[PDB]
């Protein structure tokens, strides 16, 4: 029973980049979206269940039991489902890519058309112990532009043309530039079969021709299935076999965010529960997803599916690529641009206010105004000394300046906030391991900063003080580091948390 | 598909199949220089 | 967390209450005094362990090689007679392995009267 | 891997002000995690101002650790290091 | 010190630095990301602003070395006996057979 | 019972120092195992000695003392087909339980390979043999020969309890009570 | 957040963090970006590395290689955002003590 | 759910996993990590195997080395550099693991073809000289010889023997027999680019005659090498019979093994067209013929170098002459009812398989009659293939393949009206026919150039496409197959290991002969798609 935990301090090295191949989805399915549409309602209380939003799937509001865990907001964090999508329907970003491992393989036999030593020699080449990033960009390019020139096919017998990709997001290979008023073993056959297609109506040929072949997602998707093992190295993909090799390029799985990734958008000015783009999209999905799973053996026809089919790579590519955008955009467009200036936040327990002079104060001294004294805390773990002082500050009270607004005991309740009441018989106990918060007084340390930073000079620390009225005065001493005119400009402060960078700034900062 | 239990014969060809595999298994003395070209090869050969 | 083997040498049951009577002789000693979370195996073992030889020994113990010495029931048997079914008839018949056997008619009933002689 | 004897050493017999920044920053923490202390204390309070005046007297039982490019390892004892 | 001059451009900023994150931090966002999942490349997490993105400690400054006190325990009493275990059971199996 | 040999790394606070090393790190063991179950290895008992404990060291936001040493601690098997005292608690119809007190309720004993002649009955007979039978209270020797290991779902703070399960063959005379002989 | 009518906080620049990086201060930058503002524990397992909830890994059931550690909100998420995309932003980790 | 679908298995293992699954059942472990490795890399070398594992370094590679060269599982070549030293690299060697999932097919065969005896000691003999032949991998004559017991008959067992080598099947060890395609090629086409003495610098096209005449050639001395020499087996030394050489070695081989299968196929599809006398008459023609009927091994030099598109096919043309020659000039004149275990002449029995061709056979020569290879594949591909689909889905979707294959790439106008009957159960079967592959969709817009719906659709070709998923059925197959029966063992490996030492309890006998009969059928299941695979690896 309750099996021993051990645990040891961990670091990070490094990264890898890769695909996962419907292994790992599958096995990430929690739930199955299935249905259709809506919001798969329950029309009682209209709750969610099952379909895109669900209990089990991630939570939106404050209470929602999970089910898969408990303790909503405050413990769960996201779980993970999939999709099923009716053919492999093509992908956005690999697109690119997908172009250039579709140029140096045979259309004859789905393999690679290079011959004996030019495969020898560069095998030989990226094997070398040291390389740039620059050489993987060098011979994958070299390797790609070699396979251009080659009209002849190896074993497999006869040939085809290149890929030009012609159009979005239709892939045509044109074979085109044949020899010459040389007559080919395939063009015999190839002006062969149209002479029975003409023949029979021979208005429609003549008036739309040369567009060559195109490519289907599926066919491209079976085109893939065969090269396996072998040299995928030469095509940039390296196998140590977590994934499938590069049939992962093509979208057959689909990874449905979790809650965390988009809410249900809260409230309004009227009572309401409001969905977020990222809801609509998918859920969308599922229908259009459907349509071609419910018909296939029953209704509509061969022209009919098709570009439903074709609307289908329109959505996903739109889905992760009123902009209506969902996705792409959040990740690159997350409160921030480079212009060669960025945009940042996030600085807790600080302050701000106006400058002013005076002589008294000596340099490394800065008076702190008791106003902002009182909202502005910091953490105290008590023993062996300050038992004496600290179980007056308890009873002292969240008003006058020498008092505590919080309590922390080494049991590990919620939090204790004196404010409310208590106190009194509260300070009789106070045991070692408990921790309290006191408000901010002389001896103490805190850094002094100005927005518009320009060198090493800005960021300072200096004492801290309780003087009256309102305002953040420091020595004459220095106006130099700075930069300060007075003249009401603003000043940022800044109060550590732990022992450790307390000691680290004035000791050293200072 | 189809198949069920038929051909008896075939069934002995299992028997005798599983009765070659096991003797494999069992079974790791000369193997001599034979065809050997590497000397590094050989010398380990030997034992 | 790791382990550094599967298993080191044989351990029998007879110092275990020897040496968790020091655990017992450390922290309260229990019975005695009586006038965390480890009691969850120390009123365990003590209770199991002597009641079983009640309804030990110290130099006798290290004397009863001598003829389990000359016997060829070698380890897996050697350690668990100490215990389990002691000197009569049908009782070993169990424990060791093919049993009776070679030897039968004399030098068995000497494990059962020296074992016997034990209490 | 192997500890470099105590015997030669290449690294300066100095310490930097980084250095100094960690040791006070410490050993202060574990004042506040209730450790004992080696150095006669006068009345007053918090762990930062009984930290300096604990390095004063070079009461902290620490031994700094060093490590080069190569992976000499190191080992420095705090109390005969000299400033 | 490459043997050549550049640099401090976005075009020239990639020379040495083989770390993705720090690159697409400076200037870029589509393209990194993109490539260095094609060529399958690794690296490694090392310097500073690409420390304080995992939220993990430094390799220079104040976090150039590690603090460390010793226990200098005895290497005497280590090592005690085992109790009543390698005289029957061993001697037993060893006699007359 | 049998002495396993393993290695783990231990966390001393500020509070211990006032104490010796080895009496720090005894205390700190026995919170990690006592009667925790260690994977593969069995289940532990308490602990023996300790070795090869070295100077131990110190991360940056902390201050405590993390010490990395190896030890024996003292587990629980007999070995595959090993013969031990105990007895039943609990049943239905599937096979008798039986329970060693001092260590475990785990062992259990399913009727496949045990007496020709035994059956439950939903009558609150417990069992029976074409000799007699015997219930609970009542001191039962039974025999191992097989053991299973299996991992563990996550806890949930206010069935498949594998964590160590051993089950046997008594098939041969002599077994499950005591008092059949002398 | 930002502004008043909500709450109040302030800003630290990139203009701003080379400086207290040009102090040399690691342990000032570790309380003040991470626990002074977001603080986060993610589960995470050796193989296949990746994030999860609790003791499952999901795609792998084990529970037994699941190392619970420590890291900004802001990473995480902007894994979460990654990750959906296609691209692979696994994390190994090592043992920071023996030796 | 709970995975046990199998799902997860099922996405990243296409070949692969099929070549180290084998010889894990063979020895696994180290054994398994080599090869699985020499095939997703390809071409290995002795060092990189210590690199990439971390495989207990040189205790392994050693060991595994000298047994998968005895087996010949790895293919061996070695040469240098400009620089210096030497080179040694691997390659997957043919297929050995396919022979090693033959293993007693193989022996079938041969007891079976062994007759025209009657029902001899043969039986127990051979049995127990074949199953030491396949397992050493290598059998020397003497050492061998020196195995069988003394103070007996000795030539009891050299009876057969003499008889092994026979005319196919078991030949003798020669030199370079094992070695890449196209290194031997590479290697033999030195002394060609080498020879020339500052002859002249005209007519440049004259070294492709050169060096391509003279290739060709020294290609054929070559391969003719190992197929027949009477040199070494038919040496008949005085105070004995015919004795083979004491001194060289023998070797199994794909000669008359692939062959015997063959005829099978040749056979079933005999057996469906005619009665089962006419697929003797022809059987008994088959037999004599097939020793100097290439058959499975038709191009021989199709590995290993480029064909063309202008040469192409005066290269193949160049083989279908030489498979014009050969089957024409060499093979039997007329014979009349030869022996056999309806009297006068039989050939009017051969005249109703000649008055009936379509589909297969009945090629003829004046004064000579017999059936081609080359022209006979394509009809035998296409029946086995059209039975595939016969057998997998029901009656409609097999109409509708041939409806394609009349006519070509033409639109649902002419198809609707000339299948068979109805509108939406032929969409529905459309839909499960370009289900997976094989009549792809075709490339063209009406009036759009690409753009949008309402697009003329075609339906058209791709018989290699319609081939290869015939090629995903060889493995996944016998994938969970094997591996579920290897699954079952380990399971029951605690009951196994019981058994083999009692070699008791009622519950014990029963689990005995669950696995048994499982092991038994699934062997037979093996077998079975074992022979669909074979008619598929070609054409
Ligand atoms: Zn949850
Ligand atoms: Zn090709
Ligand atoms: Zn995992």
């Amino acid at each position: 029973k309750e099996v021993v935990v051990s645990e040891t301090p961990k670091r990070i090295k490094g990264l890898e980049f890769s695909a996962l191949s419907a292994a790992d989805i599958v096995a990430q399915s929690e739930v199955e979206v299935s249905t259709r549409d809506l919001f798969d309602l329950e029309k009682d209380r209209a709750p969610k269940a099952n379909g895109a939003l669900d209990p089990k799937m991630g939570v939106s509001s404050s209470s929602l039991e999970c089910a898969t865990c408990h303790g909503n907001l405050a413990s769960c964090h996201g779980h993970f489902g999939h999709l099923k999508l009716a053919l492999p329907v093509f992908h956005i970003g690999y697109f690119k890519a997908t172009i250039q491992i579709l140029q140096g393989i045979c259309k004859n036999c789905s393999a690679i058309l290079l011959s004996e030593t030019d495969k020898r020699q560069f095998l030989h080449e990226l094997r070398r112990p040291g390389v740039d990033n620059l050489r993987r960009m060098g011979i994958l390019k070299k390797i790609l532009d070699q396979c251009k020139k080659q009209r002849r096919c190896l074993h497999c017998g006869a040939l085809n043309g290149v890929v030009k990709k012609a159009a979005a997001l239709k892939i045509i290979h044109d074979t085109f530039r044949w020899v010459g008023k040389k007559s080919a073993p395939e063009k015999d056959i190839w002006v062969g079969e149209w002479k029975e297609v003409l023949a029979h109506n021979p208005e429609l040929e003549r008036y739309v021709k040369r567009c060559m072949d195109d490519l289907n997602p599926l066919k491209t998707l079976n085109l893939f299935k065969q090269i396996k093992s072998a040299d995928c190295e030469l095509l940039g993909i390296d196998a140590t076999v977590p994934s499938g090799r590069p049939e992962t390029y093509i979208w057959r799985y689909l990874p449905a965010p979790p809650v965390c990734i988009r809410p249900s958008v809260m409230m309004q000015d009227s009572p309401a529960s409001n969905e977020d783009d990222l809801t609509v999209k998918l859920t969308e999905i599922v229908w259009t997803s459907s349509l071609i799973k419910a018909g296939l053996d029953k209704g509509i026809s061969i022209n009919n599916m098709m570009e439903h089919w074709d609307y289908l790579q329109l959505t996903v590519a739109m889905y992760i690529n009123k902009p209506i955008r969902g996705f792409c955009q959040r990740l690159k467009g997350k409160q921030g641009r480079f212009r060669g200036n960025l945009s940042g936040k996030r600085v807790d327990f600080s302050g701000r206010t106006v400058i002013s002079p005076d002589p008294n104060l000596s340099i490394d001294e800065v008076a702190v105004p008791d106003r902002v004294a009182k909202v502005l805390t910091y953490p105290e773990k008590v023993t062996r000394y300050n038992r004496h002082k600290l179980q007056e500050l308890i009873v002292n009270g969240p008003n006058v300046h020498p008092g505590a607004n919080y309590l922390l005991k080494r049991n590990e309740d919620a939090r204790r906030n004196l404010r409310y009441g208590d106190r009194m018989k509260l300070a009789k106990n106070l045991q070692i391991g408990d921790v309290v918060e006191r408000h901010l007084e002389d001896g103490d340390v805190v850094l002094f900063n100005r927005q518009p930073s320009l060198h090493r000079l800005s960021i300072l620390s200096h004492y801290a003080k309780i003087r009256p009225w309102r305002t953040f005065r420091l020595n004459e001493c220095v106006c130099t580091p700075y930069n300060a005119d007075f003249d009401g400009d603003e000043m940022n402060l800044h109060v550590p948390q732990t022992e450790e960078a307390r000691a680290e700034a004035i000791n050293l900062m200072g | 598909p189809i198949n069920g239990p038929i051909t008896n014969k075939e069934r002995s060809l299992a028997v005798k199949y599983i009765n070659f595999g096991k003797t494999v298994k069992d079974g790791p003395x000369x193997x001599x220089x034979x065809x050997x070209x590497x000397x590094x090869x050989x010398x380990x050969x030997x034992x | 967390m790791k382990v550094l083997e599967e298993r080191n040498a044989f351990l029998s049951d007879y110092e275990v209450l020897k040496f968790l009577t020091d655990l017992e002789k450390k922290h309260l000693w229990d019975q005695k005094s009586l006038a965390p979370e480890l009691q969850g195996i120390t009123r365990n073992v003590v209770n199991y362990l002597s009641i079983n030889k009640n309804f030990m020994s110290d130099e006798s113990f290290a004397e009863l090689m001598t003829k389990l010495n000359s016997f060829k029931l070698f380890k897996a048997e050697k350690l668990q007679i100490v215990n389990q079914l002691p000197a009569n008839m049908v009782h070993l018949y169990s424990i060791v392995e093919e049993c009776d056997a070679r030897f039968d008619e004399k030098t068995i009933e000497e494990m059962l009267e020296i074992i016997s002689g034990y209490a | 891997e192997k500890a470099i004897p105590k015997d030669q050493r290449a690294t300066t017999p100095y310490m930097t002000k980084y250095e100094r920044a960690r040791i006070l920053g410490t050993r202060a923490l574990q004042i506040s995690m209730n450790a004992p202390v080696f150095v006669d204390l006068e009345g007053e309070t918090d762990p930062l101002r009984i930290a300096m005046k604990e390095l004063a007297e070079k009461k902290i039982p620490l031994v700094i650790r060093r490590y080069l490019p190569d992976g000499s390892f190191e080992d420095w004892s705090v109390e005969e290091l000299i400033v | 010190y490459k043997g050549e001059v550049l640099g401090i451009t976005r075009f020239g900023l990639s020379k040495m630095r083989d770390s993705v994150l720090q690159l697409a931090s400076f200037e870029k966002t589509t393209d990194h990301l993109f490539d260095a999942a094609f060529y399958m490349k690794k690296d490694a997490v090392e310097g500073v602003s690409e420390c304080i993105i995992l939220g993990q400690t430094m390799s220079i400054g104040t976090g150039s070395f590690k603090v460390v006190k010793g226990t200098n325990i005895s290497e005497k009493d280590l090592v005690p006996k085992r109790c009543l275990f390698e005289s029957l059971s061993n001697e037993a199996a060893l006699k007359a057979n | 019972f049998i002495l396993s040999k393993i290695a783990d790394l231990v966390r001393i606070p500020p509070d211990q120092f006032h104490r010796d090393t080895i009496s720090a790190i005894t205390h700190q063991l026995n919170n990690k195992f006592a009667n925790k179950i260690i994977p593969n290895v069995g289940l532990c008992i308490t602990i023996y000695d300790l070795l090869t404990v070295e100077e131990g060291q110190l991360k940056p936001g902390d201050g405590s003392s993390y010490i990395n040493v190896t030890f024996r601690a003292v587990v629980f098997k007999p070995f595959l087909g090993e013969i031990v005292t105990g007895w039943i608690s609990k049943c239905t119809a599937e096979g008798i339980k039986v329970s060693l007190l001092g260590i475990f309720d785990d062992i259990f004993i399913p009727q496949n390979m045990l007496f020709e002649g035994c059956y439950y009955t939903p009558e609150e007979s417990a069992w029976i043999w074409p000799k007699l039978y015997f219930d609970v209270n009542e001191k039962i020797r039974f025999r191992i020969e097989r053991e299973v290991f299996v991992d563990v779902k996550p806890k949930s703070p206010k069935e498949k309890p594998p964590a160590y399960a051993l089950l046997g063959s008594c098939q041969t005379d002599g077994m499950g009570l005591v008092s059949w002989w002398e | 957040t930002e502004g008043r009518s909500r709450d109040g906080g302030l800003r630290l620049g990139e203009m701003e963090r080379d400086c207290v990086i040009a102090y040399g201060a690691s342990q000032l930058l570790l309380e003040r970006l991470m626990i002074s503002s977001d603080a986060f524990e993610v589960d995470v397992c050796d193989k296949c590395g990746l994030m999860g909830y609790s003791g499952w890994c999901t795609t792998c059931k084990s529970a037994e290689n699941i190392i619970k550690m420590t890291i900004p909100y802001a990473a995480k998420l902007l894994f979460q955002e990654l990750l959906s995309m296609n691209i692979a932003p696994r994390l190994r980790l090592e043992d920071i003590f023996q030796q | 759910v709970m995975t046990i679908s199998s799902l997860e298995q099922r996405t990243l293992n296409p070949d692969l996993f099929l070549y180290k699954e084998l010889v894990k059942a063979h020895l696994g472990e180290r054994a398994a990590s080599v090869i699985g490795m020499l095939v997703a890399l390809g071409r290995l070398s002795v060092r990189e195997l210590v690199e990439k594992i971390d495989g207990m370094d040189v205790d392994s590679v050693k060991t595994t080395l000298v047994s998968l060269t005895q087996l010949r599982c790895v293919k061996y070549l070695q040469e240098t550099a400009i620089s210096g030293k030497k080179t040694t690299y691997y390659y997957y060697n043919e297929e050995g693991i396919h022979i090693l999932l033959y293993s007693g097919l193989i022996i079938d065969e041969i007891i079976t073809q062994m007759r025209v005896n009657d029902e001899e000691e043969h039986k127990q003999l051979v049995a127990e000289i074949v199953q030491n032949v396949i397992s050493l991998g290598s059998l020397t004559v003497e050492d061998y010889l020196s195995s069988v017991t003394s103070d007996s008959m000795k030539y009891t067992i050299s009876s057969l023997f003499v008889q092994l080598c026979e005319m196919g099947y078991l030949i003798q060890i020669s030199k370079l027999h094992y070695t890449p395609i196209e290194d031997l090629w590479q290697f033999l086409y030195e002394k060609h680019y080498k020879n020339i003495p500052r002859n002249s610098p005209l007519s440049d096209l004259k070294k492709r005659s050169q060096a391509k005449m003279n290739a060709k050639t020294d290609f054929a001395k070559i391969i003719n090498k190992p197929n027949e020499l009477s040199q070494i087996l038919t040496v008949d030394p005085k105070t004995s019979l015919r004795i083979v050489k004491p001194t060289v070695s023998l070797t199994i081989n794909l000669d008359r093994f692939m062959k015997g299968r063959r005829s099978k196929q040749l056979i079933n599809l005999a057996k469906t067209r005619v009665g089962s006398v006419t697929a003797q008459v022809y059987k008994i023609a088959l037999r004599l013929t097939e020793q100097k009927s290439p058959k499975i091994r038709d191009p021989l030099t199709q590995t290993g170098l480029l064909q063309d598109l202008e040469e192409a096919k005066s290269f193949q043309d160049e083989a279908e002459l030489v498979e014009e020659k050969t089957p024409g000039l060499t093979f039997n004149a007329i014979d009349l009812a030869r022996h056999l275990p309806s009297a006068s002449l039989i050939n009017s029995h051969l005249k109703i398989l000649a008055s009936s061709n379509f589909p297969f056979l009945n090629e003829t020569k004046p004064g000579v009659y017999y059936v081609p290879y080359s022209k006979l594949m394509p009809v035998l591909k296409s029946s086995v293939y059209e039975y595939v689909i016969a057998s997998t889905l029901g009656p409609s979707a097999m109409r509708l393949s041939r409806c394609i294959r009349d006519n070509k790439l033409v639109s649902e106008k002419i198809i609707n009206s000339t299948a068979l009957m109805k509108e939406k159960d032929i969409r529905s079967t459309l839909a499960s026919l370009i289900r997976y592959n094989s009549v792809e969709i075709q490339e063209v817009p009406r009036t759009a150039d690409r753009s949008a719906s309402r697009a003329v659709f075609l339906f058209r070709c791709k018989e290699t496409h319609s081939y290869n998923f015939m090629r995903q059925n060889l493995e996944w197959n016998m994938a969970n197959l094997l591996f579920k029966k290897e699954k079952l063992k380990q399971e029951n490996s605690t009951l196994l290991k019981k058994a083999n030492r009692d070699d008791l309890l009622p519950s014990e006998l029963n689990q005995l002969k669950m696995v048994n009969e499982r092991e038994l059928n699934v062997f037979a299941r093996l077998s079975r798609l074992l022979s669909l695979w074979e008619v598929f690896q070609m054409a």
